[PDB]
Order: C-alpha cells, then structure tokens, then sequence
C-alpha cells in the first residue's frame, strides 16, 4: 500500500540543497592541481636545488628526462583533475535538482560549474597535449574528455581541436549562467563576470584567435584596469590574492615542496632591467651563484588564476 | 498432488514447465523440529542447509543451486501463504565470536505444525516472476487451513531429553600431561608466556626458575616438588561445569474446520528449549488464526494471523570471546579449580591471549554478575480478497503486513570478566598528568538494543483461463505489486550501572574517537519501497505441449535513475513435452506412467541492498584561500546512477519418468546459472573521478545437476516401505573479480566463492621446521622459498624481495568449504500399527580450514591444548609430524619473518581437512492406538512416537572436534542429539 | 478525518466466529498533530465436545 | 535525539467452578469458586543523544560538570516494576419463590 520509490540514504550527506552543493563546490575548488608551477619547472625560470631529496623529485622534470625518470620522481595529478571534473559534471548534471536556491545563485553555481570544467580541460590539454598552434597538432589526440559523471565507461583520447570546441563550449555556457560581479576577498576563488572573459581571452591567446583573444580582453580592461603601483609600493605582489589586480584567486600555483625546492637562475635574471621593481618584489636577495629564491609563491596567500596584468599582456599580444 | 503453488498463482502438474520441489510437513516426514528451515536438510533436492551453530534458534544456511552473487543477498527468497517474508537474512561476519550474538530469523517464529507444505522454487521458470528476487531461489510456505466438515481438534505434547555436551572428542590434555608439557617447556629455551602457567608460578614463587632450568627435577625444593605433584593430580571436570544434558517441551494445539462458507484455523503452541551450555535457552509462545467468508458467490475475503513471542536467554561474552564457554572448555586448564577449598572464587588470570595476567576470569561468577536476555515479538497479517467476475476472469488481492521488534539488553556487572576487558579497554594517557587513566567509570554496564523490522506488500492479480476447441488451455495472469520496507536499530549504553539501583555514572571521553569505541546512544534507520509489474502467461496444446512465460517489471529506490535501465524484463520462457501421452508410445502405458522433458531458459536477479545510487557523502570544515573557512561535501562514494540488479541467464534441462503405478519416480534436472552484472569493487580508470567503487562487474557460473528418485520398495496388506533419494552436485566459479594489489593469498577466479588456498609443505626438515616446495618441486625452506635477505644480521630486521603477485603462487588451492555433493536418504517402514522413517543427510566434497592446535611462535601455555602438542617435534621426539615450538635464537630471520607473516603458518595445508559427512537427522518409530483404544477414550485417533535427532555422524574423519561442522568455528556449540517422545491426539 | 470498518462474523452449531478490521485517521486542530489506528479482531469458539 | 520505550505486559490465569441448583421449584441456588493469578511487569527506557544530526544520525560526546547536571539532561536510564496477584474468590446467591 506504499510508492512513491524516492526514499533517500539517511546514514550520510546526500547534497540537494544549493548550499550542499556550493559545499561539494567548494570541495571540488581546493583540490584544482598546483601542476601549471611543476610544468613550469620544465622552462628556464626555475633551477632544482643541488642537494639530494630534492633532485629525485624535479630534476628529472627539469632536464626533460621523460623516457626514463628516476622511480621517486614527482608525478603529475592526473587524478585530481578528473576528481575534480567529475564534481563540477556532477554540479552541472544537478541543474533541475538543485533545491533551496534562488534562480540566480542556482544559475551561477552551474555557470562555476561549467567554467571549472572549461579551465580543467584547459590546462590539461595544454600540460599532456599538444601545442593548438603547432602545425599537425589539431588532428593529435591528446586528452579524454569528462563531459559525464559515468563510472562503467572508459574514456578515450580526444583530439586538440574537439578539446579545444568543449572548452569554447563551456566558456559560451558560463557566460549566459554566472552572475556574480564580484565576490567576497576570502571567497574570491569562486569564478566572477570577469572570469568568463580573462578564460576566454587566455584560451584564444593560446589558440591564436588573436581577434577574440583582443575582444575579451578589451571587455574584462573596461570594468577591471587598475594595476599595482610598485613604484609607490615597492614590495606589494601583484599575485596576492588581497591585491585590486586579482581576479579569480583559485590555484596556487607554486606548492610549497616546489616553491621550497627551486631557485631562480641567474640567466632568468638577466632579463630585468636595471630599474624594475619586480626584481626586488618578487624574488629574494642573490647568492653564491646570483641563485635567488622566489617569495612569489610557496603559501596558499599567493593564488592566482587571472590577474589584470595577464590581460594587459594578453590585449598587447593580440 | 496435482498443483503447485508459486505464491502468485496455482499451476497444474501436467502443465508445469518449471523445476520445483515439494515437501508435505508432517511429523512422519519432518522430525520433531521446531524451525521449518532446521527440517529441509536432505529432503529437497539442490536445496543445501548448513547450521550455523547447535545453539537454540540459531539460522540456517540455505543455498539451492549453489551461491549467485559475490556481495549482495545470498539467501533464498521465503513466501508465506503469499507474502514474502522480511528478516529471513542472515548476516555473515569475520569474526568468529559474532556466530554467539546471531539475531534469529522471522522463520523462527513459525510453528511447523501449522505448515502444511514446501513448495521450494528452483528454475528460472519457476522463480522469474519474483523479479530481482529471483536469483537464489525462493521457498513458499503453504499454511493449513481449515477443511470442510466438524471440527478437527489436534493436540501434540513433545517431551524431549538432550543429553550433555561430552568433550571427550576435543583431545584435551589431562593434568598430568599439561604439568608434564608445562615443566617441558620451562627447562627450554621457549620464552613464551613463561610467567603464564600453574608450574611456572608454583617455581617463581619460591624463586628456583634458574634452579629448575638448569638443574631440573632435582633442583627443585620439596616443597615446590609436592606443589608441583599436587597439580599433577588435580582434575577438573570442565565438560560438567560447562555442560549439562536439558529437558525441553513442547505443546500445540490446532482446531480447524470449515462451513459451505466460512472456513476456520486456530492455533496455539508453546515450546521451551534448553541448550547444552549451562544458562541458555530460548522459549516461544504463538498464536494463528485464518478465517476465510464466501461473502458471495463472487467475492471471497479471508484473514490470517501469525502472532509471536520468543524469549531467548544466554551468555555474553567479549568482542573476541577469552569468556565464551564453549570456546573456554578448550581453553580452561584441567588442573585449575574454580572454587578454593573455602567456598571462594579463584580466578583464570591466562584468558587473555596476550602475556597480561592482570584481569581474572571466573565461570560462576561470569553467570552470576552478566546476563544476555532477548526479546522477540512478531506480528504476521495477510488480508486477502478475491473476486470471480466470469468463470473465466478472476482478480485476487492481497494485503500483508509484518512487524517483527527483538528487545535485547546486555547487562554486566562490575564483578565479572566483561566489565573488567571493558575498563581495560578504556586505558588513556592525559597530559595534564603524566599517568595511564581509565575514563569508563567504576560499576557495570547495561546495553539495550530496539531493532524493528516493518513492512507492508500489496498484490493484485488478474488471472484469465480459457479453453479453445477442447485441445488447446490458455492461462493468462498480469498483475503488479507495491512492497514497503523499514528496518530502525536503537543501541544505548550505561556505565557505572547498578543492578539493583539501575543507576548509571557519568563518563568523559578524552577524544571523539574514543566516543565511538564506547558508544552511548545510536540510531539507525532504512526505507525502501519496490513497484514491480508482472505477466505470466501458459499454452497448453492436446494436453501433450506446454509453453508458458514469464515476463516481470521491476522498480526501486536502490536502483539508479538512468532510464537505460530503470525498467528491464526479468523474463522466462519454459516448455514441457510430455512423451509419455504420445500416440506413438502408447504402447509402453501399460508399465511407464509419466515422461516428460522441461527445458527452461530465463533471465533472474539479486538486490544488493548495501549499495546506493546516491552521493554519499560528509562535512569538512576546510579553506582555499586564508582568512575564509567554510563547510565542503567529501565524497565517500560515488553516485552511480546506472545501479541495477545483477543478472543471472540460466538455463535448465529436467526429466520426469514414473513407472509401475509410481512404483519408482524419477527427476533429473541439469542446470547452468550464468550470473553477470554483479555489485562488487572494481579498479576504475582514473579519467572517472575515483580509484575504485563498488559497480555491475562481476560474474559467477554455478552448474550442476539434481536428481530425486523415489521408489516404493514393497507394498503388501502390512508391510510396506518407500525410499526417497535426494542428490545434487553443483560447481561453483568465480569469472570476474577484482583482487587488491596488496593481497598475498590468490583470489578466487576460476574457483568458488568459498575456495580454500594452502602453502602446501613438504614435511618438517631436521629442526622441526616445516618444509615448503619450489616451482621445480625441490623441498625448500622458508629462506629459500620467500628468499629471506638478513643485510643488518640484527634477525628482526629481514626483508624479502618477493612481491604479492609472486607470494599469491605459493599457495595451491585444495578445495571448496561449501560442500559440492549433497543428498539425503529417506526411507520409511510401515508394519501394521508402526511406522520407522530414517532420514539420512549426507554433504561431501568440502574442504576445512582448521585453526592449527598450537602455535610455534606464540603459543600459550597457560591455557589448555590438544594432544597435537605431544606430536610436534622434539629434540627427544625426533620423529614429530607437526611442527616445533620455534625460538629466535636459532634461525632468527626465519623466525621473525614467520612472526611478521603470521598467516603463513594459518595457511598451511595440514590444518586443512576434508569435509564428508552422512548425519542419521532423524529416526523416528510411531504407534498409532488401535481404533478401540481411541473409541474407549473418546478419541478421534491417537499416536506416540519415539524420535532421535542428530544420533549418528560417519564419513570422514573430525578429530579434536566435537563435530563435522564444528570444525571452523569454535565458539558455537554443536548441533545437539535429542531423543524425543511426542503424543498426538485427534478429539 | 476517515474511519473504516469491515466486519465478518458467524457461527455453525458447533463454532462460532468473529473477524474484524478497523483502521481510521484522525487530525487535531492544531497543525501538525494528528493519530491513525489499525486494528484486527479475530475471535473463534469451537464446540470440541457436548 | 531522545527516544522512549514503555512495555507493559500482563499476564492472567483465572479458574472458576459454578454449581446451580433448584429444590421444590421454589429454591434456587448458585455458588462459584474460583482462583486467580495475575502478574504485570512495566519497563521503560528512555535514551538522549546532543549533537544529533538529522540527516547523519550522529551524536557528540557531552561532559557534565558534576552528577547532578547528569541526572538534569538524562542520557540512558532505565525502570522495572514487577507485580504478582493471588486471589480466592466466592459468590453465592439463594432465591426463595422468585
């Protein structure tokens, strides 16, 4: 004499409400890779310390050593980034089940959702995939895409051009679904209106669509343009996430083994100027080999996804 | 008879196409048993009951055809009167002292004199209608019912005598031996529980330990020699103590009977048994009443009431059972006393397996300050309604509820070994001062456990039979059905607990982690609800072809949402062939009165109900970026919306013969049950956002064949006797299934789900150490076999290179615990005014895996041991089958990579043991009064009999073990021998 | 609110029997209040003897 | 979290024996005797649990400062009442010409 099959566990937390979900959000947010900073280990801006228990773990990143790495070697987090993608997929497979929620703040989570997954594939298809630019590259399969939540399916390498329309896609998506000017200093990681277009003009940057990489990042300078002044403030970081010039303060990009682990060649050095306040504020004072460690980075204060200065750059670029 | 019952519809014998088996519940065929599932044991064939334990109200293991799923419902499917029954699982566990605090089934609570029969439901033909129940058979139970005429008043008295429990098969050592083994090792380098012991406290004490060990006898002081032979000569009768022989009753009371319209039930039955430990005992108290009105010609509405109460009285013990009796009488020294020589407690301070010799065990003062009490009311009720709309057409329905709420409460007193380990457990370290502190207060404990099993089934059922032209019958039934379930547990605890105050103290737990080792106050609580549409249908052509089919709809809130899924057939298709009624055999009708072929095919399925398809969950109060902290969601399991049943395409191919007036009948069913799509853990990609989750993957093949002959022997005016021989083999594997990396014994693909693996040895080596074999088949030792390297000498700190895959190809596998081959033999005499029915069950083909008599490394010898430790090797006995008391200071790496790796040595073949048995389950002799007797009486008939229960086991040998089934699991008493004598009589 | 009952009864000259099940649903007037009962009723006598 | 459990059981066993009689057609007389036993038992138990979550069925751990803040928020306690009845009983009644 009983239906209605709907009945829910009641031994755990099932997230329905929007707040549930801004929780499962949220989660998803703290464990985006710092692996943009471990690729970076790859180019000359940074130099592995010379002591063991520190050169098993990046020197073999650092000298390119990919067909026979040491065993210890630090290893890129393929599995966080598809963990963390399978909770925005979920977050955007919820849309019409989301209770408790205004439309607004329903339509953003899912506008978050589709913007996390947009940068995910991004940075993924640019760290394991090849260069959109490269010539015979956009026909080259380079990730999977995790447009789902299945769990009985294996997912197959897609090419640099179908990753690249997904990530268009998403950032389309995003754009008519987040509403949210600005964010709270402590809740800044959350995607704002301005992430949309800083993702897009850095995604057409890296694609070479230098007339859209133009217009987006025209569009994000309209609202947001004010830099920090190092010459009146000759120690403030632009890459603090307190700073005017931040935008979406997400991924710390520098962990802190890295960040411990990695000087500042002196080549890299050379290529400020005398005058420049960036070679003070950013990196610490020399050493025997004019090796300077880095103060940009290594603490969760330092997180930075998009900045106005990446857009002036961008826009300059284009 | 000619019908069948499948619990949704009746189904004539020469139309069905399905593989079913029958008994008739009577006292003549079913024994003086008080559970209906402790009474199939050899009487069905492919259907396998095993106990779980000898104790009262103790479940069954029942398999028919074999295991079907991994992880997920393995018991069978029971149907009473046509409502399924909730609360017939029984859980399985790990650990092997949980087998003492099993909670019962509601088949418990059934009396077997109200049973009229089995109907037992084995093909996919004749389970695919109960959808994603289907796969491990179900078993309907079919109540009496009133008949019409006068009524009919049956009373029954059992008296039964069980005699006491003998451990003599344990091979317990006397006290002369023990004191002889004791004095042994202390003159040995052995260092073990060297304080533990009644020598080695009797000799420290005076203080000649380096006296006796390196002098010996001699240099023992008179005193400490007389002490030592006054242990010697100290016997204890622990079987006594423990043990003791019951006397149990049992009394029924039935008055049936039935109008033009209305037919009556009534039924009320008491039993009170005892079981062989001392203190234990289970009562049940029951009521039926079914009535049925013919309100019309067309409407029919019937209730049936099954009221119950089972009060269950026992001992309880640790997590781990040092207190267990029955484990205890293994374990008691045989010269330890419980009582001094003034009347006081003297304590076992060795119950422990560790070295601590600080918490004191005492079995009378463990019955005195402890008890275990339980309380089990259940409710039944079915409400039917049918409805004749032609004499074609016709709608039944059928409304079942069931309630079923077990009250137990556990108390212990601060006196007693429970409360003792209890407090132990509670040990902390505070830093405010530096000391060891227990934060469980002074006093008892009093636990109370509510657990409430609900649930509420609606049927409704149109069936329509037709008949075309004389040569062709159609049955057509669609119907669909609403099941809700709720199950809510209620645990809370008090410590500090007066039992005579029932007052309680406040505890103060250091941590959260501590809270939950001690918990307080839990809830529990589970909903499901199932919507299932049905279609049956049957053609029947010349009375000669039969095809029927089945098609079933299921839906529930365990299954995921994703509609590629939601709603797939759970379908049959069977066929029969009757040869027998052929014009071109006709010819041989004067001898062969039945042939007929069935070949079945269909898809079945399993629940696995400890699975969800939702995002389980929890809270964790972290932060991204400083200064901003707030609540996130961690996931403990992914939500998989593709969850479904788990499939099982089986296949059946039976035969039915009957010759010479049913002078012989024979069944034969081959079967193969390929069961896909189970719930179990796979490795996932890492492109999904898990390692590995619990998903449809697995497979599982059983195969196998049933044959039932049943022959009439003789028949004559007076004498005449009838055999039944039940036989089934079924073969069992394991297609598909993810093994752990780390896992070092060999997974169970290829093999059956309860598959033993062994390190098989090669004997002992000249030091008593055990003998292994290399892939080259040279004997080899542990050194060489695992490649022990020893770089820093220091013996603790050896390693070895092998890795788990290579360690998982040491052990070969032996065989299976389930056992393969099961049958039983029924033969029934009857002389005039006698009847002797003998019922035989026989299970071979199994494999055992015994814990090992005595340990090499930590064996304790301040408890009790078999006389396999005077088998073991010795520098005096060189010639020792089993293996030496090993010490570090010989072969250290050796002995520490055996003390790491303690499952080598839980491992070996020699504590594997076959597993063939034939138990005498029943032997009965009746006499029914002459019809004068009864005239002169008043009486309708009369009966007495004189019944023996579990009398006689043969087959393969148990030694050490009190019995064949007794050999896995220690802490539960074994099956118990009766001899009952019933009186019956009909007014 | 709702109440049902469904009674059955009868006898022979030598039982005699009653059935009965009841169920109802009552609400109180404040919200959020209220009480279902369900019932059985199941009386026979037999007449086993004079 | 508080839950509440109250059982009360009853058990009772009467046995009456009833003798009527009539003389001359203007005496009728009835007596019965009987015997009963009635024994009752009632049991409670109430438990409380603080910190509860709805959704999660948890519970934290509470730390009274003294036992008598302990007996103010109850965390499990537990009643028993047993009772047992013997009765003999007697009724007779005469009636003279109706």
């Amino acid at each position: 004499c009983d239906s209605y099959l709907d009945i829910r566990p009641v031994g755990s937390v099932i997230p329905q409400t929007a707040e549930e979900y801004r929780a499962l959000l949220a989660r998803a947010y703290l464990n985006v890779p710092n692996d943009r900073g471990l690729a970076c280990l790859r180019s000359d801006e940074m130099l592995v310390n010379d002591n063991e228990y520190d050169r098993n773990s990046y020197g073999d990143i650092e000298r390119w050593n990919d067909v026979s790495p040491f065993p210890g070697t630090s290893q890129f987090t393929w599995s966080n980034f598809y963990n963390v993608l399978f909770i925005a997929n979920q977050v955007i497979e919820s849309q019409k089940e989301i209770t408790e929620g205004t439309p607004e703040v329903v339509n953003q989570l899912v506008g978050e959702a589709h913007l996390l997954r947009a940068y995910l594939h991004f940075v993924l298809v640019n760290l394991h995939g090849q260069p959109y630019t490269k010539s015979g590259a956009l026909n080259s399969k380079s990730i999977p895409l995790k447009l789902d939540t299945d769990l009985e399916k294996t997912l197959g390498r897609n090419t640099v051009e179908e990753v690249y329309t997904s990530i268009l896609s998403d950032i389309e998506h995003a754009r008519e679904l987040i509403n949210k000017e600005k964010w709270e200093t402590v809740f800044s990681y959350r995607f704002n209106v301005l992430s949309v277009d800083a993702l897009q003009s850095r995604v057409s940057l890296y694609m070479g669509a230098w007339p859209k990489c133009l217009e987006s990042a025209e569009a994000v300078l309209a609202k947001k343009s004010v830099l920090v002044d190092m010459n009146e403030t000759p120690l403030a970081l632009p890459n603090h996430f307190e700073s005017v010039e931040s935008i979406t303060a997400l991924e710390q990009v520098m962990g802190s083994s890295v960040n411990n682990a990695v000087w500042v060649p002196a080549t890299f050095l050379a290529l400020y100027q005398e005058g420049d306040k960036r070679l003070a504020a950013y990196f610490a004072a020399p050493d025997e080999n004019g090796n300077r460690k880095s103060s940009k980075g290594g603490k969760r204060e330092f997180s930075c996804t998009f900045r106005v200065g990446e857009l002036y750059l961008n826009a300059a670029e284009a | 008879d000619a019908v069948v019952v499948t619990g949704y519809q009746t189904v004539e014998r020469r139309k069905l196409t399905a593989a079913v088996g029958k008994l008739n519940i009577s006292d003549e065929t079913i024994g003086a048993v008080k559970s209906i599932d402790q009474a199939l044991a050899g009487q069905i064939a492919g259907l396998s009951v095993t106990s779980t334990s000898g104790a009262p109200g103790a479940p069954a293991k029942i398999r028919i055809r074999g295991t079907s799923s991994l992880n997920g419902t393995q018991d069978p499917l029971w149907v009473l009167d046509g409502i399924p029954l909730e609360g017939t699982d029984v859980p399985q566990s790990n650990v092997l002292n949980d087998v003492s605090n099993i909670q019962q089934s509601s088949i418990a609570g059934l009396n077997p004199a109200d049973i009229e029969n089995i109907t037992v439901l084995k093909d996919a033909a004749a389970t695919a209608i109960y959808g994603a129940r289907a796969a491990n058979g179900v078993i309907v139970i079919t109540t009496k019912k009133g008949k019409v005429g006068k009524p009919v008043i049956n009373f029954s008295s059992k008296f039964t005598y069980m005699p006491t429990l003998s451990t003599n098969r344990l091979n317990m050592l006397n006290s002369q031996e023990k004191v002889d083994l004791e004095l042994e090792l202390l003159r040995s380098n052995f260092a073990y529980g060297d304080n533990k012991g009644g020598v080695s406290k009797i000799i420290s004490g005076y203080g000649l330990t380096d006296a006796y060990k390196k002098g010996g006898w001699s240099a023992l002081t008179p005193e400490a020699q007389t002490d030592i032979s006054r242990l010697r000569n100290t016997e204890t009768d622990w079987g006594d103590i423990l043990f003791r022989d019951a006397f149990n009753q049992e009394y029924s009371l039935s008055l049936s009977g039935g109008n033009e319209r209305v037919t009556y039930y009534t039924s009320i039955g008491y039993y009170q048994e005892n079981g062989n430990v001392k203190g234990v005992g289970l009562d049940r108290l029951n009521i039926v009443a079914k009535t049925s009105y013919k309100v019309n010609r067309m409407l029919k509405f019937g209730v049936s009431l099954f009221v119950n109460r089972r009060n269950n009285k026992t001992y309880l013990t640790d997590t781990y059972g040092l207190v267990n009796p029955v484990y205890y009488s293994r374990k008691a020294n045989p010269y330890y006393q419980p009582f001094d020589a003034n009347g006081n407690y003297v304590y076992d301070f060795d119950v422990q397996n560790n070295s601590d010799t600080d918490l004191g065990f005492n079995i009378f003062e463990e019955r005195k300050n402890t008890s275990n009490e339980e309380t089990i009311n259940a409710l039944s009720s079915i409400f039917d309604a049918e409805l004749r709309f032609n004499d074609k057409l016709k709608f039944t329905t059928q409304l079942g509820l069931q309630l079923d709420k077990a009250s137990k409460e556990q108390i212990a007193d601060k006196e007693s070994f429970s409360m003792r380990i209890i407090r132990k457990n509670s040990k902390y370290w505070d830093s405010a001062s530096q000391s060891n502190k227990y934060f469980i207060p002074d006093g008892g404990v009093h636990k109370a456990y509510e657990n409430t099993n609900s649930q509420i089934t609606w049927k409704a059922m149109g069936e329509y039979r037709d008949s075309f032209n004389d040569i062709h019958e159609l049955e057509v039934m669609v119907g669909t059905e609403l099941r809700k379930t709720w199950y809510e547990t209620l645990f809370s605890a008090g410590y500090g607990f007066d039992r005579q105050t029932l007052t309680t103290k406040p505890v103060v737990f250091p941590d959260e982690d501590r809270a939950r080792q001690f918990p307080l106050h839990q809830k529990t609580y589970k909903e499901n609800a199932y919507v299932s549409f049905f279609s049956t249908a049957s053609y029947s052509l010349m009375n000669r072809y039969t095809f029927g089919g089945s098609i079933r709809f299921d839906g529930s809130d365990l299954f995921g949402v994703d509609k590629k899924y939601r709603y797939l057939p759970l379908y049959s298709v069977s066929g029969l062939w009757r040869l027998s009624n052929e014009p071109f055999m006709q010819g041989t009708r004067k001898w062969m009165d039945n042939l007929a072929f069935r070949v079945s095919y269909g898809i079945q399925g399993n629940i696995d109900k400890n699975t969800s398809p939702f995002l389980l969950g929890k809270y964790i109060v972290d932060n991204i970026l400083p200064g901003g902290s707030e609540h996130m969601i961690d996931i403990n399991s992914a939500p998989n919306k593709k969850l479904r049943w788990e499939k099982t395409q089986s296949v059946n191919v039976g035969l039915d013969f009957s010759v010479l007036n049913q002078a012989l009948n024979l069944s034969v069913d081959y079967y193969y049950r390929k069961g896909t799509d189970l719930i179990g853990k796979q490795m996932l990609p890492l492109e999904t956002g898990f390692v590995s989750t619990n998903i449809n993957w697995a497979s599982m093949v059983n195969k196998g064949v049933e044959v039932s002959l049943s022959t009439r022997n003789v028949a004559t005016k007076n004498f005449s006797w009838y055999t039944n021989l039940n036989f089934a083999y079924n073969n069992n594997k394991v297609l598909r299934e993810a093994i752990p990396e780390a896992q070092t014994i060999p997974g169970r693909e290829g093999y059956p789900v309860d598959a033993i693996f062994a390190i098989k040895t090669a004997g002992l080596d000249e030091e008593g150490y055990p003998l292994f074999y290399d892939k080259e088949g040279k004997k080899v030792t542990l050194k060489e076999l695992y490649r022990l390297q020893d770089p820093f000498g220091l013996g603790f700190t050896v390693n070895s290179d092998v890795t788990p895959a290579e360690e998982r190809s040491f052990y070969s596998y032996i065989g299976s615990q389930d056992t393969p081959y099961t049958g039983g033999l029924i033969n029934t005499f009857s002389y005039k005014n006698w009847e002797l029915t003998a019922n035989l069950s026989f299970n071979l083909g199994g494999y055992v895996r015994t814990t090992p008599s005595y340990n090499f490394i930590n064996f304790d010898r301040g408890q009790n041991v078999n006389s396999d430790i005077l088998d073991r090797w010795t520098p005096e006995n060189t010639d020792g089958r089993l293996p030496a008391l090993i010490t570090s200071e010989k072969r250290a790496d050796e002995y520490y990579w055996y003390d790491q790796k303690s499952e080598i040595y839980k491992n070996l073949d020699i504590w594997v043991k076959k597993l063939n048995y034939f138990r005498l389950q029943n032997l009965r002799l009746g006499y029914r009064l002459p019809e004068k007797m009864t005239k002169s009486l008043g009486m309708g008939s009369a009966s007495v009999a004189i019944e023996g229960r579990n009398l006689l086991v043969f087959g393969s040998s148990y030694k050490n073990f009190l019995d064949p089934e007794s050999m896995y699991n220690p802490y539960a008493p074994p099956i118990p021998k009766s001899i009952t004598f019933s009186l019956n009589l009909n007014f």
